[PDB]
């Protein structure tokens, strides 16, 4: 816990098979492999801390030491792979899992909902990423709602989703914690665009590969509603 | 004396009202599931509430009470000090009910023993909830309070939120709200009030049909679990799914409809 210095940044590509996010976020632009590797290294560091906890047979006895260790770190969770130990970590080690600054949930199994939709606490900041979504099922939206709401601050990144167009306002309207919204090469309707321009508590807005041009009252017309926008 | 679902000839009520005059030792009276009577019930309030007695609990439920009967009681609230339980609820006042309520609400300034006040329903008594606040804040022993059988809008919970600020009772246990018209934006507006009501024994906050956001489900389970008692609260009319019922903590009893 007393080690904050990173140290050697060579190799360490063993953890997190999606080293390049399997063609998702952190793509061609704004790479910086050094920072990508640091993220991998810290993520494996957090996992190691969790593994040491699990084998310490000290579910509550050593909560003070683990609190100091985990505080200020980020944890990455793949929705397609949620190990049993995460459930015990979040359920049995309160005030430590919540001491993490960020949890990254990268996509919708009901298990993902079960882990996040608990009654132990609200998470600080959640970063939700949507990737291979050619269709948005009504059930999927319901499940996302349950996850999105379990936080104080929400960051949402939607990349190359085809099933989202016409349903973006439908999803965004389920949670008011959204303050950072990014859309990458993903189509939308005017109703979805108007909705984005109707959310006044956004701090970050990022639009990529939008080829519509003629967008009445949209993000290309005014966008002066987002007075709190910084980026 | 308990009279439970007993059929009357619409005349006997008058004769009993007179007979009751000599029962100077009577303390408890229950009148339940009354059939349609109309005239005859006003004779009870005319005969009683006077010629002073030791009545401790007067519980007339669903007794076809008129606004005039309520006005008669209001005039007679100078009597029957020591009375603690006053019901006369589960009853709709067809006309001028609000006026009758206004007169008694501005009284009860001699009734220092009042607990568990239940109110009569009128269309729309809701416009006078602030009139209740006017004197409810003056009674430090309101362990129970019931506001049943009427629509209660988001505006009204904000009014009650002011009531529930509050200069604390530290003895409030029972809250009864049989129905409402509260939106998905809250409700939530008065959550946290429970921090001042840690000894709540039970409540309902029921409705006709409502489907809460996941956020509201989470707030319920993370708040009620901090209560000292929570002795079989109900959530009638709330569309909780199996997933939401899983989230709701191990309450002694749980009713959804």
């Amino acid at each position: 816990a007393a080690v904050y210095q990173h140290g050697c940044l060579l190799g360490l590509s063993i953890a997190k098979r999606p080293l390049w996010r399997q063609e998702s976020l952190q793509s061609v632009k704004n790479t910086t492999e050094q920072e990508i590797l640091k993220a991998i290294n810290i993520n494996s560091f957090v996992e190691c801390g969790i593994h040491l906890y699990q084998e310490s047979t000290s579910k509550s006895a050593l909560s003070q030491e683990f609190e100091a260790f985990f505080q200020g770190k980020s944890l990455y969770i793949n929705s397609g792979n949620i190990p049993d130990y995460l459930f015990d970590f979040f359920e049995h080690l309160p005030n430590c899992a919540s001491a993490l600054d960020f949890i990254k949930l990268d996509f919708i199994p009901s298990r993902a909902v079960s882990l996040f939709f608990n009654w132990k606490q609200e998470f600080r900041t959640l970063e939700v990423t949507l990737r291979d979504f050619s269709k948005l099922n009504k059930q999927d939206i319901r499940y996302l709602g349950k996850i999105f709401s379990s936080a104080t601050s929400l960051r949402l990144q939607i990349k190359r989703c085809a099933g989202v167009a016409g349903s973006l306002s439908l999803v965004l309207s389920t949670c008011k914690n959204i303050y950072s919204l990014m859309v990458e090469a993903s189509p939308l309707t005017i109703e979805d665009e108007r909705h984005i321009t109707s959310v006044t508590n956004l701090k970050t807005l990022s639009i990529h590969d939008l080829q519509n041009q003629r967008l009445p009252g949209g993000l290309t017309d005014s966008l002066g509603n987002l007075k709190n926008l910084t980026k | 004396l308990i009279m439970d679902n007993i059929k009357m000839n619409e005349e006997d009520a008058i004769k009993l009202a007179e007979g009751l005059k000599n029962l100077k030792k009577m303390c408890l009276f229950h009148l339940t599931h009354l059939s349609d009577i109309g005239e005859g019930m006003d004779y009870i309030v005319k005969s009683l509430s006077s010629e002073p007695c030791d009545l401790e609990e007067i519980q007339l439920v669903s007794c076809c009470l008129s606004a005039n009967a309520v006005k008669i009681l209001a005039q007679n609230l100078h009597n029957l000090v020591k009375l603690s339980i006053l019901d006369l609820s589960e009853n709709y006042l067809e006309k001028d009910g609000n006026e009758a309520l206004h007169e008694l609400i501005d009284r009860m300034n001699v009734l220092e023993q009042l607990t568990a006040l239940m109110l009569p329903w009128g269309c729309d008594v809701q416009g006078s909830l602030s009139s209740l606040l006017k004197h409810l804040e003056e009674v430090p022993q309101l362990v129970k309070l019931g506001l049943k059988n009427w629509r209660l809008t988001d505006t009204e919970i904000r009014i009650l939120g002011a009531f529930f600020g509050k200069n604390p009772l530290k003895n409030f246990q029972q809250l009864n709200l049989a129905g409402n018209r509260v939106s998905s934006d809250g409700w939530l507006a008065f959550m946290g009030v429970f921090e001042n009501l840690k000894q709540l024994v039970f409540f309902d906050f029921s409705t006709k049909e409502f489907l809460p956001d996941p956020a509201l489900v989470r707030k319920l389970s993370q708040v009620l679990s901090k209560l000292t008692f929570l002795q079989e609260a109900r959530l009638v009319g709330w569309q909780f799914d199996d997933d939401d019922l899983s989230v709701i903590t191990g309450a002694f009893k749980l009713v959804t409809a």
